[PDB]
Parts: C-alpha cells; structure tokens; sequence
C-alpha cells in the first residue's frame, strides 16, 4: 500500500552553494593613502605652529611682568 | 583537473608598487584583519546556559 519514503533530495535539487574564495577589495589607493597623512601631517604642522609662537608671545609676556617686578 | 594555489606574478609597475609599499608601510592588511575581529564581535554568541540548557541530540 503505502510506497518506500526514505531522505532523498527535494526535486528539482538544492539550491547551488557558494564555495569560490571571496576576499573583496576594500578599495583605496597607496597614491590616496600617502595623500591623506601628507595632508593631516601639515594641518597639524600650521596649526601647532600658529599655537607655538603664540606660545612664544605669552612666554614674553611673563617674563616682562617678571622684569618690571625684580627691582 | 587541478588548480595552482600560488602561482601569481605580483605587478612590477608604479602604482603596484607604490601600493605595495603603502600596505608596507601603513599596515593595511593587519587593519583588514582588526576589522574582522571587531565585526566578529558585535554578533551574538554561540555559548549555552548550561546546565539549565542541553546540547541537541538524537533518538
Ligand atoms: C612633507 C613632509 C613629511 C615628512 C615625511 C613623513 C612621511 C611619513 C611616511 C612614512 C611613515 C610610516 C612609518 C610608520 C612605521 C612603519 C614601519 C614599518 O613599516 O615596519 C614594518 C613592520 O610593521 C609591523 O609589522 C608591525 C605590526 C605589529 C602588530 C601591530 C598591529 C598593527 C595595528 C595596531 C594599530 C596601530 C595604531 C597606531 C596608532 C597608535 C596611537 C598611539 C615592516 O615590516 P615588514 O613588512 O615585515 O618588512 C620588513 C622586511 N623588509
């Protein structure tokens, strides 16, 4: 009466599975990279020296508060 | 039928260099490879509470 039923395939198969290595490329170039730190290297290098020379005036400014307090 | 694993010719132009040097020199891969473990650890774990939960098993 009743027919064999044992684990078989689904028919028509199963869905194809993925097995090429997949290693995606970020993407960003050494020309770009070395770009970018040139550029963040001399942001920072105007920028501390604006902040060192005004530095330099405070400096200069204590010491003539110091001279006009020795005698 | 069989396949070559690493038979491949790294590029002997500028730019390919150039990229060469920058992975060198600005340790691209190893941030590649940081990246992975920090995505891998925003995702939930796989460890079970147990003994208050079992392990599958089969008749
Ligand atoms: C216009 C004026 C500008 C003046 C010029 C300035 C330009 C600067 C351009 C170059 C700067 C790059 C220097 C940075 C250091 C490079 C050193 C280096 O590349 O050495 C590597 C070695 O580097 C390493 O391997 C170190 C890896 C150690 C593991 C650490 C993981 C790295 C990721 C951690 C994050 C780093 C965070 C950095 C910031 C920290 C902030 C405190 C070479 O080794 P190999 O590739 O094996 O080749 C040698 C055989 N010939």
């Amino acid at each position: 009466a009743s027919k064999v039923k044992q684990d078989m395939p689904p028919p028509g198969g199963y869905g194809p599975i993925d097995y090429k290595r997949n290693l995606p490329r970020r993407g960003l170039s050494g020309y770009s990279m070395f770009a970018v730190g040139i550029g963040t290297l001399l942001f920072g290098y105007w920028s501390m020296m604006k902040w060192n020379r005004e530095r330099r005036r405070l400096q200069i400014e204590d010491f003539e508060a110091r001279i006009a307090l020795m005698p | 039928t069989y396949k070559f694993v690493n038979m491949r010719e790294p590029s002997m132009d500028m730019k390919s260099v150039t990229d060469r040097a920058a992975q060198t020199l600005l340790w691209t891969e190893l941030v590649r490879g940081l990246g992975m473990t920090l995505s891998y650890l925003f995702r939930e774990p796989a460890t079970i509470n147990y003994p208050f939960e079992k392990g599958p098993l089969s008749p």
